[PDB]
């Protein structure tokens, strides 16, 4: 028996108007935890992943200043519930800096044959130089879980290397710096199967 | 090009023979691939017992569909905004399968002719009054058909006498009915909506070359006001029809500004 530990706490985004922004949280504890996010709306959308364990909140489009807060996680079992916090920032089209990440290649429709290779391609520039992370079916990829089988490319690309069923879905890459975050448009990778 | 079971007209797609399968038709060049799916206009699902869930991606590709139908099938839910790349579907036929619930926001950017809903197992919610409204108004063929809906102890209600308690179409409101604003001005418009449920509240007003912030007045329960404040007006926005939707679970109601601007 355990109370709910967060493996995983939401970080802030200051993200663009018009663009979007997810806050990521997850934990963990016997019994397993369940997480929730804190008016019902489209742009508000909530995605569950690990059992209701962990939580994906995604905003889009955003708008500005409204949507402008500080967001709430909270894991729950019945040895204790516990609470992280995360503020959203939405800068307008007008008000970005200078070396707001900016994407100038986004990732393309691809299809690819189960277990050939498959790249999805993403290239930012920005200042500082912008970190790049992928998002499929609006939940973060995670190349370390795989294990070998998905690689970070230098360059940003996220390199498949034995295509799978599971693989199959929409991506999108996030350019990310001190100066904010900026998501590409959205990209489908299908996967042929016999 | 075809997947099997199925039999693929170039127009066509019909998988009506039995299969444990759960991955919608993909036929197979990724350039090709786009342009064959276009000139699909008609897909037709039957018997698919395992078929439980529909992505948009499975939809993205069919972009020319006029004619979906998912039959007697294992289909449980519909992913959000699945149609949204489907602008011409008008038929639409889920009758038969495992539905507990439906969103009218998956057929919102649609204009639908027919939607089949029959025996599906709806349980009785204010998720699927707009079905009961749609039925009243006679939209999209729904007057027609003989749906029901249960309640947790296994009553089986007709559909048309369903009575959900706090559970209506929102009201919506404007500050202005029109609005003139001298350019290089700022300006500022409300509008609130109002209903059970609280209904969201936005102004669809992307398109505008304007500089525009939105912020939210109230969320107290019952009430949800938003105001758009126009910054350093262009008379390039001038004639813009300003347009603010309030939604909730039951539907949706819309209000427009004319903004005039010299
Ligand atoms: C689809 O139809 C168009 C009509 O102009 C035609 O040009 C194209 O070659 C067709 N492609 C396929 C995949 O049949």
């Amino acid at each position: 028996e355990s109370p709910p530990v967060f493996i995983k706490k939401p970080v802030d985004q200051i993200g663009v108007s018009g663009g979007v922004a997810s806050f990521v949280c997850q934990a963990t504890g016997d019994p397993k935890p369940r997480v929730t996010w804190n008016v019902n709306s489209q742009r508000f959308e909530t995605i569950e992943f690990d059992e209701s364990a962990g939580a994906v909140l995604r905003i889009q489009p955003l708008r500005t200043p409204r949507d402008e807060n500080i967001y709430e996680c909270v894991a729950q079992n019945p040895h204790g519930e516990v609470t992280v916090h995360a503020k959203l920032t939405v800068l307008r089209e007008d008000q970005l800096p200078p070396g707001f990440p900016n994407i100038d290649m986004g990732p393309q429709l691809k299809v690819v044959e189960r277990t050939r290779t498959a790249t999805m391609l993403c290239a930012a520039s920005g200042n500082p130089d912008p970190e790049i992370t992928w998002f499929k079916d609006f939940l973060p990829v995670d190349p370390s879980t795989s294990n070998g089988r998905i690689k970070q490319l230098r360059s940003g690309g996220l390199q498949i290397e034995s295509s799978e069923e599971t693989d199959q879905g929409k991506y999108e890459c996030v350019a990310s710096n001190s100066a904010g975050v900026r998501y590409s448009s959205p990209a489908n990778l299908y996967v042929r199967v016999r | 090009g075809c997947p099997a079971n199925c039999l693929c007209s170039k127009t066509d797609i019909n998988c009506k023979k039995p299969d444990d399968g759960n991955l919608f038709p993909l036929l197979e060049t990724s350039i090709q691939i786009t342009d064959i799916s276009r000139n699909i206009t008609s897909i037709h699902i039957e018997n698919w017992k395992n078929l439980q869930t529909l992505n948009a991606v499975d939809m993205e590709l069919y972009t020319g569909l006029q004619r979906l139908t998912i039959r007697n099938s294992g289909l449980r839910n519909i992913q959000p905004r699945a149609f949204a790349k489907n602008p011409h579907l008008r038929y639409i036929d889920l009758s038969g399968n495992r539905l507990t619930t439906l969103s009218w926001q998956l057929f919102q950017t649609l204009r639908l002719f027919d939607l089949r809903l029959e025996r599906n197992p709806f349980q009785c919610s204010c998720d699927i009054r707009w079905i009961q409204l749609w039925q009243e108004k006679g939209e999209a063929n729904l007057q027609s058909q003989q749906l029901h809906c249960m309640n947790l102890d296994t009553a089986v209600i007709l559909l048309r006498n369903m009575n959900i308690t706090q559970c209506d179409l929102p009201e919506i409101s404007v500050s202005h009915v029109n609005l003139t604003v001298r350019e290089g001005e700022n300006a500022v418009i409300t509008c609130q909506g109002s209903g059970s449920p609280l209904p969201d509240v936005d102004w669809t007003v992307a398109d505008l070359h304007s500089i525009n912030t939105h912020q939210t007045n109230l969320q107290w329960t019952n009430v949800h006001a938003i105001q758009l404040t126009l910054v350093n007006v262009t008379s390039e926005d001038n004639g813009f029809l300003l347009t603010c939707i309030a939604e909730n679970v039951v539907g949706m109601s819309q209000a427009s500004v004319l903004l005039t601007v010299y």
